[PDB]
């Protein structure tokens, strides 16, 4: 199924996993490079990153 | 009592939103909360004055700076205390009797 | 003065004494064509028992500004002295034959005829003589109330405070639970109001507001010591001047007993709410408008103007509490002042350490200042070490010169 | 010099004319000369921008 914004559940899960894995190989990253790493350049890369925080997941 | 509501929920949303940031634009907060900039500024001022949000507002650049600072420097504070104590004791030895 | 004359119930039962006369005379000495018999109404047509002598003096004055009773004055003054002699005789007969009830009544109504005939010193001496009339704790409360009521007229506050404390502490801490408010009337409200009045008169605002706030609205049936509207004026203005944000929220905003008091005058309620909810321009404008009516009463005159300044200072600090870089143009606009006056006020505040900030007079921006803890600690420790070394090198020479016993002979 | 230092205790960027008026030095050029002398002596930490006749304080 699509999680509202035309994104498959697998795509969202793998995006979150890619962000979590990249959090282990980067001291700090930029929004543009983070988007180039796992698609979705800046519209929801910052949103996903901030959602992972404030929940203990990152 | 609908005025007390629509304000607690906004405060909770703001608190949960500004948690991971350190320097966040105010227009971004206004877009997220679907209110004008003046209401956002008033809500932030009220929250800071009520000690619910730990941060300050940069009015020139329209920014909100959080409090990811104030590390374990309390040691210095302790040393400060010792300092003044010693000062007093010095006088108590220089004018004890002679 | 833009919207005046909206006060009528004041002229009926505002105050009691010469102070209302002086304050109302001050109103009409300035306003065009107002110093007239209409003004003289609330001054002199309130002339009551023994109001003949000060009638003579300030009535000679009004005469000079805007006849002299000596027939009726002789008649009723010497009638009053006739009652002084004859009553005094009766009460002294009760004293001689020792009717304790009638002797205590003698004390009380003699103090009454003393405030009724000019005598004040012998009245106070009778209030102290009430000690001889040792009935019980009830008589102690009664004499404390009388002595407080008269000492309010006597322009003394140290004795008022001492009597209030001794009356609150004598019956085992207000009878512990209070004996169910004694006779379903809480005597605590009267003593608390008197203590707050005395404390504010003693240039101690915060202590006055600490005890003045907790007053029962239903137990204010004594409109001769302090009117409830005056109580609300005090408990709003002084509390705003002294109490901080948390204290204002707790003891005033969430308090329910004071709410009814705030209903007496919407102006103080609006002032408090606007100060609380980050609204300073309207609050300052309303305070400036209310300043004239507040200065009208002299029981707050040696207290109002200074307090106003204090309030303003507090506002300033609050305006800079959540800001790290404020624009002084908006600050001046919101504080009903120009940029230069705000700059001078901020410089004065910073010089005394009230607010930690720095003024940038290029874009007119007030920046926040953060103190480096480590650097300050190191600097002050080095200064302390230098001072200690200097003191030691002085003391060693002092001891050396003491060993030789050097002095000018 | 004491008055100028107390000025540095409050301001961050001040006009030369404003400094002359506050310290009663009666002249922006004289105030600039006094500030330059104090900077040379090391009693004060300041810099002078002659584009706007301004003096800034860098107390680090």
């Amino acid at each position: 199924a699509t999680t509202a914004d035309g994104s498959s559940i697998l795509d969202r899960a793998v995006i979150e996993h890619n962000l979590l894995s990249a959090s282990k190989l980067y001291n700090n990253i930029t929004f543009e490079e983070l988007g180039a790493l796992l698609e979705i350049p800046a519209a929801k890369a910052e949103k996903i990153a901030s959602q992972m925080i404030t929940e203990g997941r990152m | 009592h609908i005025e007390e509501l629509l304000r607690n929920i906004r405060t909770q949303v703001l608190i949960k939103l500004i948690k991971p940031y350190t320097r966040i634009h105010i227009p971004f907060i206004s877009k997220e909360l679907n209110i004008d900039v003046a209401d956002v500024e008033s809500l932030l001022v009220q929250c800071i004055l009520d000690n619910t949000i730990h941060g300050r507002i940069d009015q020139v650049n329209q920014l909100l700076e959080l409090d990811h600072q104030k590390r374990g420097g309390a040691r210095y504070t302790a040393l400060d205390k010792w300092t003044n104590q010693l000062n007093s004791l010095n006088q108590a030895v220089v004018s004890k009797l002679a | 003065v833009e919207n005046p004359s909206l006060d009528l119930e004041q002229y009926a039962a505002s105050y009691s004494g010469l102070m209302r006369i002086e304050r109302l005379q001050f109103i009409a000495d300035h306003c065009p064509t107002l110093r007239v018999e209409a003004l003289k109404m609330a001054l002199s047509f309130v002339q009551r028992t023994f109001n003949v002598d000060m009638y003579e003096e300030i009535h000679r004055k009004l005469s000079e500004a805007t006849a002299l009773d000596t027939a009726w004055v002789e008649a009723t003054r010497k009638k009053a002295l006739l009652k002084l002699e004859k009553l005094d005789t009766d009460l002294k007969n009760y004293k001689g034959n020792s009717i304790k009830e009638s002797i205590r009544r003698g004390h009380d109504d003699l103090g009454d005829h003393y405030l009724d005939c000019g005598d004040l010193s012998n009245a106070l001496k009778c209030y102290s003589r009430a000690r001889d009339y040792c009935t019980s704790a009830k008589h102690v409360i009664n004499m404390c109330l009388n002595v407080i009521k008269v000492s309010v007229y006597l322009q003394n506050w140290s004795h008022v405070l001492s009597y209030v404390s001794k009356a609150e502490s004598t019956p085992e801490i207000a009878e512990q639970r209070g004996e169910r408010d004694s006779q379903t009337q809480a005597i605590l409200t009267k003593l608390k109001c008197a203590a707050g009045l005395a404390e504010l008169a003693a240039r101690k605002y915060k202590q006055a507001a600490k005890c003045l706030l907790l007053a029962s609205f239903d137990h204010c049936d004594f409109p001769e010591l302090l009117s409830p509207s005056n109580v609300a004026i005090y408990g709003g203005l002084c509390a705003l001047a002294t109490f901080d944000r948390q204290e204002l929220q707790r003891n005033v905003i969430s308090s329910s007993s004071f709410k009814l008091f705030l209903e007496l005058e919407p102006q103080v309620r609006d002032i408090i709410f606007k100060f609380y909810e980050s609204k300073y321009a309207s609050c300052l404008k309303m305070l400036d408008e209310m300043k004239d009516n507040l200065l009208l009463d002299m029981y707050l005159a040696p207290h109002v103007r200074t307090l106003y300044t204090q309030i303003r200072n507090r506002a300033l600090i609050q305006y800079f509490s959540p800001y790290v870089s404020a624009d002084m143009h908006r600050m001046a606009a919101a504080f009903n002042t120009t940029v230069a006056a705000l700059e001078d006020e901020l410089t004065q505040l910073i010089l005394e350490g009230l607010i930690s900030a720095r003024v940038d007079s290029h874009s007119k921006i007030l920046y926040a200042r953060d103190v480096d803890q480590r650097s300050t600690t190191f600097e002050k420790s080095l200064l302390m070490g230098k001072e200690f070394q200097r003191r030691a090198k002085a003391m060693m020479l002092r001891a050396a010169v003491l060993r030789n016993q050097i002095h000018v002979k | 010099k004491k008055n100028i230092q107390r000025l540095t205790k409050t301001f961050l960027t001040l006009s030369l004319q404003d400094m002359a008026s506050r310290v009663q030095l009666s002249g922006p050029q004289e105030a600039e000369k006094y500030v330059l002398h104090m900077i040379e002596d090391g009693e004060i930490f300041a810099s002078i921008n002659q584009k706007d006749g301004m003096v800034s304080f860098h107390d680090n």
